[PDB]
């Protein structure tokens, strides 16, 4: 009883592990690609508007 | 014949502490090993429990 219930926790909870660890890490990598693509929506509209702002301060 | 069948009675008082020490054996052993076997239980349950905890939170933190 103790080797059977010993070797069924083992495979059983190593599997759990690889299951549950492989399930949060994808929508880990869904929150890389979501954040990459928001920042770069925020970015890609603001651009222009305050090169103005730094060339009337860098040249004199 | 009185008294060595009283000396093979008490043979028979020997044969009833045998048996005692029969029954007392056998559920000393077997309550020994349930402790034993209840804390193994809990033992490789917790052990492996906490080491799949700590690899849920450095994989999730990682």
């Amino acid at each position: 009883e103790a080797e059977a219930k010993a070797k069924a926790l083992e495979a059983q909870y190593r599997e759990r592990e690889r299951a549950e660890t492989e399930a949060l890490l994808a929508r880990y990598r869904e929150r890389a690609e979501a954040e990459a693509k928001a920042v770069r929506e925020k970015a890609m509209a603001r651009l222009d508007e305050a090169v103005a702002l730094v060339l009337k301060e860098v040249l004199p | 014949s009185k008294l060595e069948a009283i000396l093979s009675q008490e043979v028979e008082a020997e044969i009833q502490a045998l048996l005692q020490e029969a029954e007392a054996k056998a559920e000393a052993v077997k309550r020994e090993a349930e402790e034993k076997a209840k804390a193994l239980l809990q033992a490789r349950e917790r052990a492996l429990e906490a080491q799949y905890r700590a690899a849920l939170r450095r994989a999730e933190s990682a």
